[PDB]
């Protein structure tokens, strides 16, 4: 097959907690992106340098897929120009972004009776993070003037912190699985096409 | 829960 792997991105078992998401390189590949734009599935279909319709007529030297969870209503801190929790201390996309950001609802695979705590997001932080960086440290994040010493205490917090996903949860408060890809120009052959 | 509430990932607990 010359197919992009897209099968791998959006059907992947397991998803990165948002502070440490997963970037996939797509190389060397053909896809038909409107059997992704046509899809009832993806709440979200927002792009950005680019429109949608015009994908299948483009080529790129690489595409890129970074994927996470996040709650439904932080899915709108994932576009540039953006500022929150999310876009200021986990996932950062530049003004000047090409691509396209991708979400559905994912309550049934990642919510669970008693609440599933597995996916982290970064709480705390000295300051914001550039677009496309990625911090996965774990310094205690000291919040006052007495040192931490490594240890959580009054003011010295652990910066990841859990979602909650619980099944009964508003849907804005429920997970969304992310798709961000992004799209490459080089001065180099393009490799990656439409049909 | 993978911490005692106020602990670890469950600080806002
Ligand atoms: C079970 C649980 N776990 C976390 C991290 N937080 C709460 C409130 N409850």
């Amino acid at each position: 097959t010359n197919l992009c792997p897209f099968g791998e991105v959006f059907n992947a078992t397991r998803f990165a907690s948002v502070y440490a998401w997963n970037r996939k390189r797509i190389s060397n590949c053909v896809a038909d992106y409107s059997v992704l734009y046509n899809s009832a599935s993806f709440s979200t279909f927002k792009c950005y340098g680019v429109s949608p319709t015009k994908l299948n007529d483009l080529c790129f030297t690489n595409v890129y897929a970074d994927s996470f969870v996040i709650r439904g209503d932080e899915v709108r801190q994932i576009a540039p120009g953006q500022t929150g929790k999310i876009a200021d201390y986990n996932y950062k996309l530049p003004d000047d972004f090409t691509g396209c950001v991708i979400a559905w609802n994912s309550n049934n695979l990642d919510s669970k009776v008693g609440g599933n705590y597995n996916y982290l997001y970064r709480l705390f932080r000295k300051s914001n993070l550039k677009p496309f960086e990625r911090d996965i440290s774990t310094e205690i994040y000291q919040a006052g003037s007495t040192p931490c010493n490594g240890v959580e205490g009054f003011n010295c917090y652990f910066p990841l912190q859990s979602y909650g996903f619980q099944p009964t949860n508003g849907v804005g408060y429920q997970p969304y699985r992310v798709v961000v890809l992004s799209f490459e120009l080089l001065h180099a052959p393009a490799t990656v096409c439409g049909p | 829960c993978p911490y005692v509430a106020g602990r670890x990932t469950c600080l806002x607990c």
